[PDB]
């Protein structure tokens, strides 16, 4: 979900990075990430943009 | 039978029928002989395109063989009383109250297909009764008559004893042949 | 709707699900304990009211 | 055919006829001949709008080439029964019976359009039958006919006798000339 | 046509017909001749009312040039059969029985405009065959006669022997006479 | 030009036709002449209602000024066949054909208004034709005559023999006068 | 006008018409002159009913003076050829394609109603033109009598030479009678 | 008057009329007299289901008296035009017209109930007014029967000369009579 | 009666008519007699879908049989006036106004049917009254006969002096013949 929000935000993915990487910044900086299952956050392009859809 | 098309928008689709589609885009029809149930009609459409947009034109297709001439005075009134400019189309027929129709649209705004044809003729009548009533009805069509010319006048720019010899009786006139005499504008052959 | 049922895809089939801060004894929030739900059985039961005309 | 029209709101998109679209804005259109179902379908448009907003004033349209005398009076006891004030305006034709319910409209709130014609004479009648039954339409209509020009006088100012002469055969008059006659308060030209 | 109106509520907006939205309001509109088609079906909207209010005053719109007579007496028995009162204006014209079903409506609730006309005579019918036939139908027509009077004396008030001098050809009558007469109990001339 | 109505409920607003919301009551109208299609639409007014619930009783009101026989005799094997009991209502007029419907109807079930009236007669027919096909014609519709009256003599309770006097021709008869006759068992004048 | 009603499901409530609703049941409607317009239509309803369900009865109520035989054949053929077995109920009236149409039905499901009334007669034509086509139509008519015979005499179960006798003038047959030709197996008095 | 059916669908249903209930399932009905206006409104079918499925069969039930020739060549073009095979049912009557588009069908694929009746003859007009107007109608129309009979060769197999002498005059012929001639290549009796 | 069908779209199901549904697919109808009512329908449906997608050609079919020229014109102004590409179909017939309309297609995309008929004649008409009108009207409908000839030699490119001749007495031309002509580019008869 977007910052500033009940949701999860973007900046997570990075802390399992991390501990995945024994906090080794520099290993993280150079990893692979695997965002799955981003079919679902397509925008309803058929309905007016009338409200900010995070998710 | 009339056709329903559908228009997308962004709450979503909706259907509507060809002639009310037509209406949406500021585009009135004016089909048949001229009569006061068609008159109010077409009016109350007008009136309609002013509380929306008062500043855009106002398309008004004239394919009509001629009507009553009262049922016809009233839209004209209407025409100069709005302030949007109300666009006018010679498309195919214009008689008496169809070319009185023709020439009252916007200045600059009028159009007349190569194809058309126009036709202007002096109001009919006619009465039964006795000669007192007869005579009313002669001195009230008289004006008519006179009331009518001088609104072509203006808006052909012909002067008043032109009218007269031209409309005594019936005169067909082409759609290059209107320009000449003021009652239409331009000619529209293409998009450009 | 389906909002819900994008949501459960990675839970039936395996993911470290992001528990939330604290439900227990645990005072910190932060926290967000990581727990793998590859090994968690999850039956789901409903009514599916019209599905027998479907199947018709 | 009747078009159909969309008013945007923020309750959700709703369709309207052209002339049920104009009634939600006070205006009630009068067109053909005056008859019982036309007459009792547009005292009911006048109910429905008092009770909306009985203090904004209510258009009334008037094209009509004339019709029933009984039916007209049922309009007219209508118009100065309730509370608002009705505009009346003179759009195409007036007959006897349609220019009665043109000044019958509220003081100083009656207009008739440049182009538009009036006419006015007694009613009309007749009766087949014995002698006796002869006369008691005779007398009733003759009750009608004084009945009319009381009250045709007395909205638009004249004497009962100016009124009854000019009244005796069918009378044309100019929407300038309604003016001084008294039918009309003023004339609409150009939306100022 | 008729337009289309619509009634803010509770659940929502909801459209209904300009008929239909007075009926909502417990009135009914009686146009045109008197037939068993619109008689029946006035009777179906007066027994629908009763249901959803058995206590509250029902309004009655009689605008007809008259019709059968056998229609007439099924709604008469109808507003003296159901419980709540039934209120009768008279605006335009009302014949022999829309003048009968005037009067039945509830004392005290009778109202009548100041221009509105009531007609009032004896029934009409006719037979053509056999002679035998004929006096039967004779007698018929004779018994209506006789109870129509009978009812119409006991909700003007008049003697049985007045009813019928007065109704042996056409009588007609206008608001305050209504009243000297007994048809009516009182006139609407402004609000309040 | 039918009102409509609507029924409000817990579920939520349903428009409903003023005739059609009589149906759900077990309410059925019989407006104007007697034909195939107004018949056979009865008749299936009549199963509906047996489908829904066939223990719970059926109102017909009756107003017609009479029609073909075979149409209405169609009606009545459908109303003693069905087990639900038929309520049968005279409404204004009642000929032959409405009078044969009127004494079907349920015992004890039978109503009628003061002010109504009911005639009956023989069945009426024709043939133009060779002689021996007008033998045929002639003696089917004596048949018919016959079969007709035993019908309404076992329903009224008379005997088969004072009724051919009585339908030998056409015979009026008024709402207290029919109970004597036994086509009816009681009349409805005010509620309780 | 047709009545609508409303039909309660799980998914919601939809509202049907009266012969719609009807038609779920299995239950068919002939009535008025037989044609190939409405012809037509009783056909599809047929084969509609053959794919919901091709084991279950079917109803037809058939109240029909006749029509045109070609129109006849185009349901006969349908109700032969389908699987499921269709029910003929003879109501009011079944004339020479009527009656036709009763006998079309399943063995031992040929009701008819006690007051019913069933003719059969030869059938009907002719030609206007040179003798040459005169003398093709008569020999194609005649055809269609043992044609017609032939089937009739089929499912009823009676010799042709008897048939043709029958057939030869009009003869009217009622629902007794009627079981000794064998056109019906049983006479529905009363359900159950 | 036009029964709805509905069509149970997985995600819930939908009401169609009985007639586009079975345009879905590749069925159009001809009925009545052969006209531009029906014309072109099967013609639409046909177009609109190869689009759907450019493979499946299609059923063409005729039932009709013959028509116009111009019009009834704007179906045949279609059928013989289009990519699937169009399956010919003749319903109890069939003209020249008729007859004509039931052999246009497919090969394999044409039916007809054995109650049937097919008529074939030659195309028959008129002209009024001069002699040499009068000439070239009667040219034309001799090419219009020539190419017809050519046409009907080529799909029923026989001769073109027989196929003149045959249709010379009218010709009337049942479904084993068709079978023989190439018109119908099957014939429908009962299910499997 | 109108089928109804449903087009399956990505955002759902909708419910269009069958003439309607073709209209997406820029394909027009002209059925039956021309006049001003059907000529502005079709006008409409042209610039409607120019507003939709003018890069798309557009099919028109013809299978009227005559009728007014004034009407006619204001369609071909139409076509040749928009930017798209119009392709004329003849179906069934194509009468004087009905070939205009064929011939003044897009080059290269006119098609005909084999079975398609043509006619061609000079344009009709009449007057009565004084002479002197009468020679004013006489002058205009030979220049609409030269106007039309001119533009037909337009785009089947034959010689003025060619069409003059032929165009004198009604000509029938069948499909063959008229791609010799100029009329029609090519035959239609199996697709692909």
């Amino acid at each position: 979900t977007e910052a500033g929000y009940v949701g999860e935000d973007v900046e997570n993915i990075i802390q399992k990075l991390l501990q995945k990487s024994d906090y080794d910044v520099q290993k993280a900086q150079r990893g692979i990430v695997y965002i799955d299952e981003i079919d679902k956050i397509s925008r309803k392009s058929d309905n007016p943009s009338i409200t900010r859809d995070v998710s | 039978l009339v056709p329903m098309v559908i228009e997308q928008t962004s709450r979503g689709e909706r259907s509507f029928d060809i002639y009310s589609r037509l209406l949406k885009e500021r585009v009135i029809f004016l089909t048949g002989q001229v009569e006061d149930h068609m008159a109010n009609l077409i009016v109350a459409q007008m009136l309609f395109l002013e509380a929306e947009n008062p500043e855009k034109d106002i398309y008004l297709y004239i394919n009509s063989p001629g009507g009553v001439i009262t049922a016809g005075m009233s839209i004209y009134d209407t025409m100069q009383f709005i302030k949007p400019d109300v666009s006018t189309i010679c498309m195919g027929q214009a008689a008496s109250m169809g070319a009185f129709l023709l020439t009252a649209g916007a200045k600059g705004k009028r159009f007349c297909l190569p194809n058309s044809r126009v036709m202007i003729h002096q109001p009919l009548g006619g009465y039964q009764g006795q000669a007192t009533d007869i005579e009313i009805h002669a001195r009230e069509i008289l004006k008519v008559k006179g009331r009518m010319n001088e609104l072509m006048a203006l808006h052909t720019g012909q002067s008043l004893e032109q009218i007269e010899r031209d409309t005594e009786r019936d005169r067909f006139l082409s759609a290059p042949e209107a320009v000449e005499y003021g009652l239409v504008d331009s000619i529209l052959t293409h998009r450009n | 709707g389906e909002g819900v049922q994008q949501a459960l895809l990675k839970l039936i089939e395996g993911t470290v699900a992001a528990v939330p801060p604290q439900g227990g004894r645990k005072h910190p929030q932060q926290e967000f304990l990581q727990v793998d739900t590859s090994k968690i059985l999850f039956i789901c039961g409903g009514a599916f009211a019209g599905l027998d005309k479907v199947i018709s």
